[PDB]
């Protein structure tokens, strides 16, 4: 019934020293029934990364929409969109559906190509921006993620240390949520290299 | 330039008067009304011998009790026929009965003056609407692009109209049989046609109370043409 | 209501009851549940009476416009789909319709389409619709063969309505029979269920439970 | 000349040529006569045929049980205006349970024709109408021009050669106004009036069209052998 | 309608769809084909609310056939599935949404690969080795999870499909009157007339 | 919106915009249609003023409306695309509602109706296009060939040509086409179609396109070499 | 009324020509020459900027060559402002197609769409046509490398090599003379620049008067790269080919 | 919440004879347990020898009758004063009713007159437009009290010929206008006794080839 | 769809030999609060018609303006506005009846019950009812709300059928109306003592009486009534 918890899933994003990390589980379900273990919830437009939790049809639709919009942005601006700008675009796009919204929990992550500053941001389904320094969480195990991140996180972690923190935050949160899990992916993002790691986890 | 719905100094609509000139260039169509039925006949006028003449459709069914013949820019008649058929069927749906021939004709003629700056110009085609109803019996109407329609005992429209009408003036009487009318249409068509009249370049049709509207086979018309030739050679 | 229609060697048999009720009150025993769309096409009435009446006489108008434009008899497939597409536009508004569009053409042969106010359109050999449909189905299924004669097929349709008329409280009055051929439908009379029941009981030996 | 291309253009002398050209179409139309007494009002119309095979164009149209008109000019325009009158008569009856006053019917026709003379794209109506009726203030006769001018009269005539009938009615004014409670004599005066507009042709059985409305007489049209009595 | 299954094997896609059509208390038909050929190498099966299912399927069919004529070219299964998803995603926020779930089985002639796409009425698309809609997956997925291999032959896929249908016939309360099975491969679409 | 009446009658009863649309057809490359006993062939001229053309991707003159019907044209190329698109949409719409593909006559009547509509609608000009529509009705083996023109009139033809120098090729067809015995085979029909174009074309190289349509949705376009063999055989018989 | 002032942009001449289309083509003939040459391993787009100034900021300037998507580019000849209206529409169509089918739009489908828009302005609306001719250079996995052109009539055609704008007659003859089917990109680059150098109305062809672009599969493995040449890069290729 | 519908009671009865037809209706108009009027005409002469009554919610009843009378008037204008046949009127009324399919005229309509062969005709409509020619039809409040009586006394249902004992039915002999009026009066007298909404007065409109005639009779006023 | 806020109670009326009488109290209630005591609910139209209105007062004021506007409009281009082409009761009623039914059909009714009383041009008595549903009916006596239940029975004892109208004088008719208003004051909890009465006679014309009061009331017997059963003191 509740659109934001039919399909399930989670996204988490964290900042480190000269790097950001964004991660998600791979589950898509129909309530109790597990349907897919390959449903990735993180997308990227140039160097800007977008995670989206919630109703899966809207996740897909919004990805296609932001690909559409960032492609036109690039053709006109003659440059790739930045995380700060994209965050405002996500916010504007969600709020234009104020009284018929997409049932999603987006999370932006990336490094500004000019300043080199790590950036993350989160939104509610309607567009309100949560620009946290430390971390952003989203999905059906957001409470669990808040608990994991709050205790595990410390500032200025190196890329390979941040990987361990965000991975352990996601995994243990997902294992306390029926509608999350079935695999996981972690992106480690530096100014000019991005590493993508699939995690091994319990498949129940 | 000038308005499409402009009046001339004589009190006529330029566009309506000009559309009447287009109808004069059209192929001949003749209608004759009798107490045994109404006969409709047309000149097909194929532009080339490779054109399959049976595909020339200048006589058309509107309902079982109403037929229609056309002359002029025949492409313009298609929407008029569509409207007529719709009007006939719609009235049957609303009233569980056949529609009067006059009422059908009036419905078609209401489209005529719906032009301005609605469609951009008047229709370039005249219609002979023939039919039968219980109230006024066998009827023949002439529907113009002016929106005016006259009832006729007999009427010719198209390029050979004034010559044919003068011939219809002498020949028509109130006691004509259906067979006599059929030959009379064929006689007058043959007179005004450029090419020699046969079953392939001319078409006949009729509307009777019993059988309704019927377009004549080329075999049926061919016999009537042969019957005509013999009776003219008979004196 | 009980309406049926089935395909067979000799074409289509259409059979319907005649009862109309408003709650427990029997409003009419002389209702016509076969709509004569045109001389070649028939439709059955179930669910909403007016919805079936109105839109199937409308369908007859659309079929007439088709054959005027195309100079050819409309197919049963095309006729049924005009009706189904129409009711589908109204879906949700509250139309009530369960009908069999029946016809016999050259290209198709004898054809029956079940059309529904939910937008359902099903081609089939035997259909039964109404409150007494289950009773009619029983007699049909156990006695139906493709190689039935026109006489026996007509009786089977009559007997199946009688079965429903007896058991179903909201079916009865009289039985209307039609036989659909390629050259058009043929009406096979109105048969009072009261008189038919006793006649069938005696001649057939059925309904031993009932005292006569 | 340069100011007759459309209805929206005044001439230098303040004339509207398109309206005047529409007025000219009435003069080309067949003659029709209107006259009334205190009890009845009568329309007499000379119908025109295309040729000997053709029917005679109908000139008179019924608008309500107590009102109707005769036309001269473009017949389709009369059909549009008569249809409009039928609706206005009908609106009055349905909404107010009230028969539409003949004078008010004239006001409505005036205003409808006026809008066609002041706007671009359209054209004036190409027909003149003679409206008769019997309402709460007795018998009435109106003359409608497509310029918008509507005039209440004892008698009048419009169409080709209408001046002859109009002069006759101007002489007979004191006689025919007094024809009360006698429909046949009032029609006779109308038939004698329209006869003054005839040349070469005479009034035959399928040529003549007569209509009448009065105190205890619904608007009824007489054609065919019903008018042989008056020939 | 009720049960629709799909399985992608080595060189083909197999779609199985129930034959029953129930309208309330009665089973009106036991030979209904719940599928439409969108293009020579693309088949779509469907299940959902009455009327909407066929209306939607035929609408998609017409659109793909229109594209095929315009471009003189067959769209890839992926392209067709994306088009279908968008239509359903458009539909879910409409005045009256299409209540239709579909499986799209296609053979990509460019890549020489079979492809099975599962799309629900919300516009939720997933590419799968095997899929289902409604309650069908609840009975069959444990068997498919166990036996399925990506290098299966068409004959092995049909045997695994029979086992799925047998389990459905045993544990489902509803009588779905068996299934019509169709195979989509490089040569096109064909029906297995004995199952 | 723009509502101007562009197509209007003149004092002599002519609609010049419709007649000037025919002059655009007269300028267009020649198209020819010939129906045999069990086939129809559509021949089309390609003007050789344009070389360095990419013939793979360049819009072909003959277009499939459905799997069983084809449409060729003479006149404005851009205008023809609008008629082709509308026709293709109507073909699918007909299949969807009537559950049967369009007859060739029906499809012709639709296209001709669209053309007619543009001759008395405000703010539009007529199509500068005449079409040849050919094919076979569903489950029918009788060949069909129709012609349409800007005015909106249409008719059936045993054989017909449209475009530039169509007067000449019509002259040829009128003396060479026998109604009592039409081209019995595909070869005879194609040969007569190529022969008729050779009266006008210039060189028989890449200037002639041929498309053969047969019953039951059997449509194929001949290649350069296949057509070149007809061109060779025709002139070798002519040297006598 | 208003009729008096209507030019009637969508009518036939007595000869059956569209006045405004013909006059728009006359306008385009005075625009800077644009050339497209298709090779087996890529496409070249070369175009001449019209009588420039020394104070024009060239490195940020764009009047001739525009990007529609990652696979398709266009060379413009005519009114730049009119072209940008159409270019933005084309960019949107490409994205609509990509959103719908999850595949990059085939070149011809995009070209047909823009050409149909141009056509509409000649048949209805009473507006003047777009005074623009495009050369479309693009790639897709069906037909590979493709060159098209469209003009204000809405008519489009496919080409191996083609010119638009000024001196097309002279340019097309020179291309027809030196073009061959087995030609490569580096050879086509040379042909394009040589053709412009001879047909130009300027005294000499220099880097500041040119815009240049290539669509190559010369991208790392099976994929396509668009290269809009920078002022310094145009200067280098002019020296390499031996024109300056 | 606003309820756009109401119940004005009343009962109507249409009977088709061999060469005549009657349409009767009580003249009482009510809401709940109150009498609005003891004489409020319910059956109307609509012209062209057609009589009509739309029983149930009186506002919709009056609206429908008004629109049908209007339709008769415009039928004359549009079709050269042609007489609207009873069958054509019936089809026209269907479309008037079905026009408001999703916000219906809350009435049970009956019309009566003569068909084109001069025989007696009665047509019966439901609120949404389904209609049908009938020999006998009571409508309104006391319809359930009247129809069974008419089945028995007009159509001779369940009546057999003495001596045969169920083997031979009573023959369906034609009833005169005087015989029908007796059955109408007794139907309404009985309905008045046992139904609270029926009473005050009975108005009968009789249609023949000669025209429309009216008859009025008193009913009990309690 | 709304709910009535400020409301007016019964309007009562009857025919007599030469015309009609109509009456209504001067109260505008606000639920159980007797808020406004000077509300005129009889609105004359010309010299031949009086429209009495009960129910929602804001809708009454709207209707009052429609009738005022109707008189203005009738006078336009009408030389006989004060003679042959003056507004009749039947015209005024049919107009209101049309409006009431249209408004109920848009599911936005004028929340009223209306009685149009008047005398026609030919001297005929006009008395007809219309309400928020567009329901209309005529009778020798008509009353709205509580009047229907309590006034009609009393007025029907004077004019029980059509034949009793010529036998009923204006004095007898007015007496019955005034007595009915007293009964309504005894028994209707939403009524007031102050009322208006209008007589429309074919001879003497329109007589409009304001500031009338219910008098000759019986209350003295109340002193003897004690307790609710057993109580004696
Ligand atoms: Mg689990
Ligand atoms: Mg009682």
């Amino acid at each position: 019934s509740d659109p934001s918890s039919i399909n399930g899933g989670i996204v988490v994003a964290m900042t480190g020293k000269d790097c950001v990390a964004i991660a998600c589980d791979l589950r898509l379900g129909s309530q109790s029934l597990g349907v897919s273990n390959k449903f990735e919830k993180i997308f990227h437009y140039g160097h800007v990364f977008l995670g989206i939790t919630g109703l899966a049809t809207d996740v897909t639709t919004l990805n296609e929409m932001f690909r559409y919009k960032t492609n036109l942005y690039k053709l006109k601006e003659e440059r790739a969109i930045e995380p700060e700008t994209f965050t405002q675009l996500v916010s504007s796009s969600l709020y234009e559906r104020r009284f018929g919204p997409y049932f999603v929990g987006p999370v932006v992550a990336g490094i500004n190509s000019k300043s080199g500053k790590p950036f993350i941001a989160g939104f509610d389904l309607i567009g309100c921006i949560d620009e946290a320094k430390d971390f952003i969480v989203s999905g059906t195990a957001s409470d669990q993620l808040f608990g994991m991140c709050e205790s595990l996180y410390e500032p200025n972690l190196e890329p390979e240390d941040l990987f361990e923190t965000i991975s352990q935050a996601l995994l243990n949160a997902a294992d306390r949520d029926a509608l999350s899990g079935w695999g996981a992916v972690v992106y480690i993002i530096k100014k000019d290299e991005v590493v993508k790691r699939y995690l091994k986890m319990r498949q129940d | 330039d000038r308005g499409v719905s402009t009046f001339s100094p004589e009190g006529r609509l330029f566009q309506v008067e000009y559309s009447l000139e287009a109808i004069k260039l059209g192929s001949t169509a003749i209608g004759i009304a009798t107490k045994e039925g109404v006969v409709l006949g047309v000149e097909k006028r194929a532009t080339s011998p490779l054109l399959e003449s049976d595909s020339i459709e200048k006589i058309v069914e509107i309902d079982r009790h109403i037929g229609c013949a056309m002359s002029g820019l025949t492409a313009d008649a298609r929407s008029m026929i569509e409207h007529a058929r719709t009007a006939a069927v719609t009235h049957n749906l609303y009233y569980d009965e056949d529609i009067n021939v006059e009422s059908l004709t009036q419905s078609v003629c209401d489209l005529a003056l719906r032009f301005g700056e609605l469609m951009s110009r008047p229709f370039g085609v005249a219609l002979l609407i023939a039919g039968h109803d219980a109230d006024d019996g066998y009827q023949l109407f002439h529907a113009e692009p002016s929106g005016t329609f006259y009832r006729y005992n007999a009427k010719a429209i198209g390029s050979g109209s004034e010559g044919a009408q003068a011939e219809l003036l002498n020949e028509w009487h109130s006691s004509l049989t259906l067979k006599e009318a059929e030959l009379l249409v064929l006689k007058i068509l043959k007179q005004v046609m450029e090419e020699k009249l046969d079953e392939n370049n001319a078409q006949l049709s009729c509307i009777t109370k019993q059988d309704g509207f019927k377009i004549y086979d080329n075999e049926k018309t061919a016999e009537l043409i042969k019957e005509l030739k013999e009776k003219e050679a008979a004196e | 209501t009980t309406t049926l229609a089935f395909r067979f060697q000799g074409g289509i048999i259409v059979a319907v009851d005649s009862r109309a009720t408003a709650g427990n009150w029997v409003a009419s025993q002389t209702v016509k549940k076969v709509i004569e769309i045109n001389p070649f096409l028939l439709g059955t009435m179930a669910g909403g009476a007016v919805d079936c009446q109105f839109w199937e006489t409308w369908l007859g108008s659309q079929c007439r416009l088709h054959e005027l434009r195309e100079k050819e008899r409309i197919s049963v497939a095309a006729a049924s789909k005009i009706l189904s597409n129409l009711v589908y536009q109204y879906k949700g508004a509250g139309l009530s319709m369960g009908t069999m569009i029946c016809g016999y053409t050259r290209k198709e042969g004898p054809t029956i389409y079940y059309v529904d106010s939910d937008g359902t359109r099903l081609k089939g050999d035997i259909f039964c619709v109404g409150s007494g449909q289950t009773f009619a189905y029983g007699v049909l299924d156990s006695n139906y063969k493709w190689d039935l004669s026109v006489e026996d097929a007509l009786y089977l349709g009559k007997r199946s309505i009688l079965a429903a008329a007896h058991r179903d409280a909201y079916s009865g009055g009289s039985v209307n029979l039609y036989h659909v051929t390629e050259d058009g439908w043929i009406y096979h009379g109105n048969h009072d269920v009261g008189e038919l029941f006793w006649k069938v009981k005696e001649e057939e030996g059925s309904f031993n439970n009932v005292i006569g | 000349n340069n100011y007759d291309g459309d209805t929206v253009t005044f001439s230098p002398t303040g004339r509207l040529f398109q309206v005047e050209y529409a007025l000219e179409a009435i003069k080309q139309g067949s003659v029709t006569v209107g006259l009334r007494s205190n009890t009845h009002a009568v329309l007499v119309a000379l119908k025109r045929n295309a040729d000997e095979l053709s029917s005679y164009q109908k000139k008179i149209i019924k608008c309500d049980e107590h009102m109707g008109l005769s036309l001269a000019g473009l017949a389709p325009d009369a059909r549009v205006l008569s249809n409009y009158l039928r609706q206005q008569c009908n609106y009055s009856s349905l909404v107010f349970n009230r028969k539409l006053a003949v004078e008010r019917a004239g006001h409505l026709l005036c205003d409808k024709a006026q809008k066609n003379t002041q706007s671009y794209g359209g054209r004036p109506y190409g027909v003149g109408l003679l409206i008769i009726g019997y309402d709460k203030s007795g018998a009435h006769l109106l003359e409608f021009q497509p310029s918008g001018n509507v005039t209440e009269l004892y008698g009048t005539a419009i169409g080709a050669r209408s001046q002859g009938a109009k002069t006759y009615l101007e002489r007979t004014l004191d006689t025919f106004i007094k024809i009360d409670g006698n429909p046949d004599e009032l029609i006779k005066a109308g038939v004698e009036a329209i006869s003054q507009s005839l040349r070469d042709e005479s009034l035959t059985v399928d040529n003549l069209s007569i209509a009448i409305v009065g105190k205890d007489t619904p608007f009824t049209i007489y054609d065919g052998e019903a008018v042989a009595k008056y020939i | 309608m009720d049960i629709i299954l799909g399985i992608r094997v080595q060189d083909s896609v197999i779609l199985a769809s129930s034959k029953a059509v129930t309208r309330g208390i009665s089973v009106l038909k036991d030979s209904d084909d719940k599928t439409r050929q969108l293009s020579p190498h693309t088949l779509m099966s469907f299940a959902g609310e009455a009327g909407d299912t066929v209306q939607f399927a035929e609408y998609i069919q017409a659109n793909i056939q229109l594209y095929s004529i315009r471009e003189d070219y067959e769209l890839s299964p992926q392209a067709v599935s994306s088009f279908v998803r968008q239509e359903l995603a458009k539909s879910i926020r409409s005045r009256r949404p299409y209540q239709v779930n579909v499986l799209i089985g296609g053979y990509d002639k460019k890549k020489n690969k079979p492809e099975l796409y599962q799309i629900d009425y919300l516009g939720t698309k997933v590419e799968l080795p095997y899929g289902a809609h409604g309650y069908s997956g609840f009975y069959t997925f444990s068997l498919l999870d166990h036996h399925y291999r990506p290098d299966m032959t068409t004959e092995e896929g049909l045997d695994l499909l029979k086992l799925c249908v047998q389990e459905l016939e045993k544990r489902m309360p509803m009588d779905f009157k068996g299934v019509i099975v169709k195979i989509v491969d490089k040569d096109g679409i064909r029906q297995v007339d004995d199952f | 919106g723009y509502d101007r009446a562009l197509s209007i009658f003149s004092p002599d009863g002519h609609i010049f915009q419709v007649e000037y649309a025919l002059e655009a057809v007269k300028r267009g490359t020649c198209a020819v249609g010939v129906k045999g006993k069990n086939c129809v062939v559509l021949g089309c001229e390609r003007r050789s003023t344009l070389k360095l053309q990419d013939t793979r991707i360049t819009p072909s003159k003959v277009s499939k409306i459905d799997s069983h019907v084809v449409l060729s044209f003479s006149g404005l190329n851009a205008d023809s695309r609008i008629l082709i698109e509308k026709a293709r949409v109507e073909a699918q719409s007909h299949r969807l509602t009537l559950e049967d593909p369009v007859t060739v006559e029906y499809l012709t009547r639709y296209v001709a109706g669209v053309q007619q509509r543009y001759t008395q609608s405000g703010g539009v000009r007529p199509f500068g296009v005449s079409t040849l529509i050919a094919g076979f009705d569903p489950r029918d083996d009788e060949p069909k060939l129709y012609q349409t023109e800007p005015s909106g009139i249409y008719s059936s033809w045993s054989a017909q040509t449209i475009g530039r120098n169509s007067k000449t090729v019509r002259e040829f067809l009128e003396k060479n086409y026998d109604r009592k015995e039409p081209p019995a085979t595909v070869e005879e029909c194609v040969k007569l179609t190529v022969r008729s174009l050779l009266e006008v074309v210039q060189t028989g190289a890449k200037n002639i396109e041929i498309t053969v349509v047969k019953p039951d949705s059997d449509i194929v376009a001949l290649s350069s070499e296949e057509i070149n063999q007809y061109v060779t055989q025709i002139e070798q018989e002519k040297q006598e | 009324g208003s009729r008096r002032y209507d030019s009637r942009t969508t009518i036939f001449s007595p000869e059956g020509r569209l006045y405004q289309v013909e006059y728009a083509l006359e306008s385009i003939s005075h625009a800077g020459t644009a050339i497209g040459i298709m090779a087996s391993d890529g496409i070249v787009l070369a175009a001449e900027r019209k009588v420039t100034s020394t104070l024009l900021e060239q490195d940020t300037s764009t009047e001739k060559l525009y990007k529609l998507n990652d696979k398709i580019a266009v060379a413009v000849a005519g009114l730049t402002a009119d072209a940008e209206i159409l270019i933005n529409t084309a960019r949107i169509h490409a994205q609509n197609y990509l959103k719908t089918y999850n595949e990059d739009i085939p070149v011809e489908i995009l070209v047909r769409r823009l050409s149909d828009i141009k056509q509409g302005y000649t048949q209805h609306g009473g507006l003047r046509p777009f005074g623009v001719s495009f050369i479309y250079a693009g790639y897709d996995d069906r037909y590979g490398y493709q060159l098209y052109t469209s003009n204000p009539s809405g008519n489009y055609t496919g080409w191996k090599a083609i010119s638009v704008g000024a001196n097309t007659s002279a340019a097309q003859t020179l291309l027809q003379m030196d073009y061959k089917d087995d030609m490569k990109v580096d050879d086509a680059i040379e042909l394009a620049l040589k053709t412009l150098s001879k047909t130009t109305d300027s005294s000499a062809l220099t880097y500041d008067r040119l815009e240049f672009a290539t669509i190559r599969k010369g991208a790392n493995d099976g994929e396509v790269y668009q290269k809009i040449f920078k002022p310094q890069e145009i200067k280098d290729i002019l020296v390499k080919t031996g024109i300056t | 919440q606003f309820n756009p519908y109401g119940d004005n009671g009343g009962t109507i009865l249409g009977i088709a004879g061999e060469d005549f037809a009657v349409l009767a209706g009580d003249t009482r108009n009510i809401t709940d347990y109150s009498i609005n009027s003891r004489y409020e005409p319910k059956v109307f002469d609509c012209g062209d020898n057609i009589v009509m009554s739309a029983n149930g919610f009186a506002a919709d009843g009056d609206a429908l009758v008004k629109r049908f009378k209007n339709s008769v008037k415009w039928y004359h204008f549009d079709h050269n004063d042609k007489k609207l046949s009873i069958n054509s009127a019936a089809r026209n009324i269907q479309h008037l009713l079905y026009g408001k399919r999703f916000f219906p005229y809350y009435v049970h309509t009956i019309i009566a007159g003569l068909d084109e062969d001069g025989k007696g005709a009665v047509y019966s409509f439901d609120p949404v437009g389904s209609y049908e020619r009938e020999q006998c039809r009571a409508g309104g409040a006391a319809a359930s009290l009247i129809m069974p009586f008419l089945d028995n006394q007009v159509n001779f249902k369940n009546q057999y010929e003495p001596g045969t004992n169920g083997k031979v039915k009573k023959p369906l002999k034609y009833l005169s206008v005087e015989e029908v009026i007796k059955l109408v009066r007794d139907s309404f007298t009985s309905a008045t006794e046992r139904h609270i909404q029926v009473g005050d007065g009975l108005e009968i409109l009789i249609v023949t080839k000669d025209g429309v005639r009216k008859e009025f009779y008193e009913l009990k006023r309690d | 769809t709304q709910q009535p806020i400020v409301t007016g109670t019964s309007v009562i009326s009857m025919k007599y030999d030469n015309g009609v009488i109509i009456a209504a109290d001067n109260l505008g209630s606000y639920g159980s609060l007797l808020r406004f005591n000077g509300v005129e609910r009889l609105i004359p139209v010309g010299d031949n018609t009086v429209v009495g209105i009960s129910g929602d007062i804001s809708d009454m004021q709207h209707i009052e303006r429609l009738l005022k506007d109707l008189v203005t409009e009738n006078a336009y281009d009408n030389p006989l506005a004060d003679a042959e082409e003056a507004l009749e009761p039947s015209y005024i009623f049919e107009y209101l009846a049309t409006v009431m039914y249209q408004r109920r059909s848009k599911m936005n009714p004028l929340w009223n019950a209306i009685i149009v009383a008047g005398v026609q041009s030919n001297g005929d008595q006009f008395l007809r009812y219309v309400n928020l549903l567009g329901v209309t009916y005529s009778s020798p006596t008509l009353a709205t709300g509580f009047g229907a239940h309590m006034a009609n029975p009393l007025l029907r004892k004077v004019v029980d059928r059509e034949s009793d109208i010529p036998k009923t004088t204006v004095q007898v008719a007015e007496e019955a109306i005034v007595n009915a208003m007293r009964v309504l004051y005894y028994r209707d909890a939403r009524s007031s003592r102050n009322f208006s009465l209008a007589i429309i006679d074919k001879n003497t014309g329109l007589t409009f009486k304001k500031n009338l009061q219910v008098e000759n009331m019986k209350w003295d017997f109340a002193k003897d009534i004690k307790g609710y059963g057993t109580q004696k003191i």
